[PDB]
């Protein structure tokens, strides 16, 4: 699973 | 051999029926190995392979708060693409998003994946380069800008060459005996008279893994492509996989149409005829 | 906000034989939105233990899902999967085909 959050 | 993990987040709004749903899918090639349904009685990361199963909490209680990070993601995603598209908090909509990463033969990141629609179409991709972005649309323009002024390819980029790949051997080496172990297909010929002067050739090709496969029809060595017919893909129900192709043939030509079979599980293409 | 009409594939895990144990499979696919309803009927009926794989789409972004229970096909017996879209007027209805 990806850590880093990705904010349209 | 070259192995792929992936992972599939689906989110969906649902206005007066509270948060929006999220369900997340894990992937090694073409087995699924893990699963995140916000909607199960206990939202936790749960296993679909035994290969995975054996895991410690740390997995599943990591995984869950990283599953549930990704979820509120989408919601306020989700708000956002509200705004960019100037649409209502009563309507209902969807966000889809897969990234995983491409293990080569060697061990090095071969190829790159993190792309995202929105209500079915196109948002945002990650280029091959992996340093690029493309947007489909104005709005996605904003996302876009936003993830260049984060510098948010380069830490994904990060994540790719780390966690993606080790996580991703470890899987291939917990799981070597299904998981790089390709199955050839069971192969064969059937026939089914569609009129006294017409008749249907059905190519079966069962129980085959990876999914990757060619079916073909020829007329004499050639290839047919009028009056043939090829099925999607499908899963057998038991990690497997299966596909057939039709075509129609004249009454008394049966034998000159030959199914030739492609499978990374197959020594030499195969090439099948109908024997009754 | 495109609103594809899902495929639906009604088929066994392996070459039916009447009288002998076997997988009944229903996979629906390339349909959008997710929200969608299948079932396995018997005879006109549905369909007790049915469990469905969990939801996951395709390179298009195509939503694909996979419902199966456990069946011993016969000269009789009719199976068939029932699908209820909202790209579908009315819910509809594929037969099993051994031959399919």
């Amino acid at each position: 699973h990806l850590e880093v959050q990705g904010y349209w | 051999g070259s192995h792929s993990m992936k992972y599939f987040y689906t989110s969906v709004s649902r206005p007066g029926r509270g948060e929006p749903r999220f369900i997340s899918v894990g992937y090694v090639d073409d087995t699924q190995f893990v699963r995140f349904d916000s909607d199960a009685e206990s939202p936790r990361e749960e296993p679909r392979a035994p290969w995975v199963e054996q895991e410690g909490p740390e997995y599943w209680e990591e995984a869950t708060r990283r599953a549930k990070e990704a979820a509120q993601t989408h919601r306020e995603n989700l708000r956002t693409a509200l705004r960019y598209y100037n649409q209502s908090e009563a309507g209902s909509h969807t966000i889809q998003k897969m990234y995983g990463c491409d293990l080569g033969p060697d061990g090095r990141l071969l190829r790159g994946y993190h792309q995202s629609a929105y209500d079915g179409k196109d948002y945002i991709a990650l280029n091959g380069d992996l340093r690029s972005w493309t947007a489909a649309d104005m709005a996605a323009q904003n996302t876009q800008r936003k993830w260049e002024g984060n510098r948010y390819a380069e830490r994904f980029r990060a994540y790719l060459e780390g966690e993606c790949l080790e996580w991703l051997r470890r899987y291939l080496e917990n799981g070597k005996e299904t998981l790089q172990r390709a199955d050839p297909p069971k192969t064969h010929v059937t026939h089914h008279p569609v009129s006294d002067h017409e008749a249907t050739l059905r190519c079966w090709a069962l129980g085959f893994y990876p999914a990757e496969i060619t079916l073909t029809w020829q007329r004499d060595g050639e290839e047919q492509t009028q009056d043939t017919e090829f099925v999607e893909t499908r899963p057998g129900g038991d990690g497997t996989f299966q596909k057939w192709g039709a075509v129609v043939v004249p009454s008394g030509e049966e034998q000159r149409y030959t199914c030739h079979v492609q499978h990374e599980g197959l020594p030499e293409p195969l090439t099948l005829r109908w024997e009754p | 906000m495109i609103q594809r009409t899902p495929k639906i594939q009604v088929y066994s895990r392996h070459p039916a034989e009447n009288g002998k144990s076997n997988f009944l499979n229903c996979y629906v696919s390339g349909f959008h939105p997710s929200d969608i309803e299948v079932d396995l009927l018997k005879n006109g009926e549905r369909i007790e233990k049915v469990e469905h794989s969990d939801l996951s789409f395709s390179k298009d972004w195509s939503f694909y899902l996979l419902y199966y229970t456990e069946f011993t096909p016969t000269e009789k017996d009719e199976y068939a999967c029932r699908v209820n879209h909202v790209t579908l007027s009315q819910p509809k209805i594929v037969k099993w085909d051994r031959d399919m």
